[PDB]
């Protein structure tokens, strides 16, 4: 009865409206694309390194 | 969305009340108000406030009836009816509160839906008789070799559990809801034990972590957890083992066996002394009340292994006193200690010594004794008792030079020491106990050394499962270790200890 | 695949010491070591890119 | 999910003040009135069945 009346208007009369979608994203985490994986260099590069493994290693002795 | 939630609140809020015998409030002070009418009204009954908050009535008064109040005198305010439920407490009892966090009227706090239930059924019912029950003889395993062997449990049985709380007590009692979870699979419902966890003044937090553990280990279907928390009311605390005890008694009744599991009854004892004290009733002995006596032997007598007379069902219990000093002096304790046929006595000293969670089982007792033990772990385990009778007193004289024989008791007292060593949330089953316990009786143990004990057991377990899980077959349907069985167990142990 | 090449190493510990040195034998250890727990943890940490974008 | 969440929650908030408009619409309006006296009438109906 009571509830009847107070439900209808009240349910009929108000009912809300969202706020901006800016307001929204203040409050969120919106997301940016991340990038770069990492690139290294080729290891240990040239010749210097060939030139390095023969004649450093002679690794043997009496 | 809101709307949809708007037509359900007012569709809670449709049709219209037609009020019936009221009191009113005179004066509302410490969750005693004091209400003129209520002119009959039961003892016990549910009374529901303007305010809307439930009471009991515990004392009534010749012209007024003096309310407790459930919850917070905020609420409350001079000169407020306060209608009258018309009904003694009562829970929902049936199997809709499997699976479910519920608050003491059966709410699910959890929110994971309403309580199917067959009857509410109210709070204090009173014990069943002689000749309701029968010994006990069915077994309840906890996966945990020292449990269930040097202090063999059944089903239906009420033993004490008394020791300091965050060592793992909540850990030890989870353990064996676990390895009920082997049990409940089997379809036999005196082998589903439909666990009742009866969480008495701890934060929601906490609880929070205990529902998500007992869901990970996918326990939390045949559980119930009820929920009186730190902050929830003395009343509910006071009520909220004798309601979960009706619970049980549901389970009972069908056959059906399942364990409720008071943590801690200390707790239950300090919301009646609230009670007790605002009704004006003299406390007892260390201002706990006298006849908190009176409530725990009504509550723990209800606990039992019923005849087929009444069907051969059970609700076993396993109440949990927490101490602050292993002070069984205590009141509280003195009494509790009386009531329980058993004991637990769970000591500070093993968990250092990295028992964790830690056990004095020299100081635990059983008094429902091997009876509810199975016949093969009674048999492979009469003589581990021994050995460490044995080698408590002969660890007061290891601190160095001794007898052989002295020397002998500590090897094998040791390397079982090191075995009956457990860490939270494993269970083992009891085709994994039994052996275990056979080899350091068999002293076989001894060889391996300490460090290698960890080593052993895994490795020992898997090598008996490549050798014969025909044999474990074996220990667990026949239940009973044939010679043979035990000859070929032992070779196979020796050739284990071998490699 | 990682776990050979390490298994080989060890076995080149002992075929070093059949000769003089180690200390180099230890150079290539370390580097196949770091790398092969790194990257099982690092493929470990990987999930899948994508969550319920319909659920949500 | 957390702010719509949130702004959800904050529109049952919004309304009920909402709510408390629309009781003080009750409290002055010959419904005040005309809904007491259906209350009435209604107290009649429920006593008179007794």
């Amino acid at each position: 009865n009571v509830i009847q009346d107070l439900y209808l208007r009240e349910l009929k009369d108000t009912k809300l409206a969202p706020s901006t979608l800016q307001d929204a994203e203040g409050n969120v985490k919106p997301w940016n694309p991340p990038q770069k994986p990492n690139l290294p260099e080729l290891e240990l590069q040239g010749p210097e390194a060939l030139k390095a493994y023969t004649e450093q290693n002679v690794e043997t002795a009496h | 969305e809101v709307s949809s939630i708007l037509e359900e609140r007012i569709k809670g809020v449709s049709d219209e009340a037609n009020l019936n015998e009221t009191g009113r409030v005179l004066a509302v002070g410490d969750g005693i108000a004091r209400v003129f009418g209520l002119n009959n009204i039961q003892a016990e009954e549910l009374v529901e406030f303007s305010s809307g908050v439930k009471g009991m009535a515990l004392n009534l008064e010749p012209g007024q009836v003096g309310i407790v109040l459930f919850g917070s005198d905020r609420l409350v305010k001079e000169g407020e009816l306060v209608k009258r439920t018309g009904n003694i407490v009562d829970v929902p009892v049936g199997p809709g509160l499997l699976g479910r966090v519920v608050d003491a009227l059966g709410n699910p706090i959890d929110g994971k839906g309403p309580i199917d239930a067959a009857g509410r059924s109210r709070a204090q019912v009173k014990a069943p008789g002689i000749l309701p029950r029968r010994s006990v003889h069915e077994p309840v395993q906890t996966g945990l070799k020292a449990v269930d062997a040097l202090v063999p449990i059944g089903r239906g049985q009420r033993e004490l559990i008394i020791g300091d709380r965050q060592t793992g007590k909540t850990a030890v009692a989870l353990d064996t809801i676990l390895n009920q979870k082997r049990w409940n699979n089997g379809s036999d419902e005196s082998k589903k034990l439909y666990c009742v966890y009866v969480a008495v003044g701890q934060k929601r937090s906490t609880v929070a972590q205990l529902v998500q553990t007992l869901e990970q280990h996918d326990a939390m279907k045949y559980s119930i957890i009820v929920a009186a928390t730190a902050s929830e009311a003395a009343p509910l605390q006071y009520l909220a083992p004798f309601t979960a005890a009706s619970i049980g008694e549901w389970f009972r009744d069908n056959g059906k066996h399942a364990l409720i599991v008071y943590d801690d009854l200390s707790k239950q004892a300090v919301a009646y002394r609230q009670l007790s004290l605002l009704l004006r009733r003299p406390p007892g002995r260390e201002a706990y009340p006298g006849d908190v006596f009176y409530l725990h032997s009504r509550l723990l007598e209800r606990a039992a292994k019923l005849s087929e007379k009444e069907g051969s069902g059970s609700l076993t219990a396993l109440p949990v006193i927490e101490t602050q000093g292993g002070d069984v002096s205590a009141y509280i304790p003195t009494n509790v200690i009386s009531i329980t046929d058993g004991q637990i006595f769970l000591e500070a000293e093993l968990f250092y010594k990295g028992i964790r969670p830690a056990i004095n089982v020299g100081l635990s007792v059983s008094r429902v004794g091997s009876a509810a033990q199975v016949k093969a772990l009674k048999q492979v385990a009469g003589s581990l008792k021994l050995f460490l009778a044995q080698y408590r007193e002969v660890a007061a004289f290891a601190q160095s030079d001794l007898d052989a024989s002295t020397k002998q008791t500590l090897v094998r007292g040791e390397r079982l020491t090191q075995l009956l060593k457990q860490n939270q949330y494993s269970p083992l089953a009891t085709e994994e106990q039994v052996p275990l316990i056979y080899a350091g009786v068999n002293g076989h143990l001894d060889g391996i050394e300490l460090s290698r004990i960890g080593e052993f057991e895994s490795s020992f377990l898997s090598y008996l499962k490549s050798n014969h899980n025909e044999l474990l077959t074996e220990i667990r349907e026949k239940g009973e270790l044939s010679k043979e069985l035990l000859a070929s167990l032992k070779s196979a142990t020796e050739s284990f200890v071998a490699t | 695949a990682k776990s050979a090449a390490n298994k080989l190493d060890w076995a080149k510990v002992i075929s070093s010491l059949r000769i003089t040195g180690s200390t180099a034998t230890q150079l290539s250890s370390f580097k196949k070591r770091n790398d092969e727990a790194r990257r099982q943890l690092l493929e470990l940490q990987s999930q899948p890119t994508e969550v319920d974008f319909s659920h949500y | 999910v957390r702010y719509e969440a949130s702004l959800r929650q904050l529109e049952q908030r919004q309304l009920a003040k909402s709510v408390i408009s629309r009781v003080q619409s009750e409290l002055g309006n010959p419904k005040f009135q005309e809904k007491v006296l259906q209350q009435s009438i209604s107290e009649i109906e429920q006593l008179l069945s007794k």
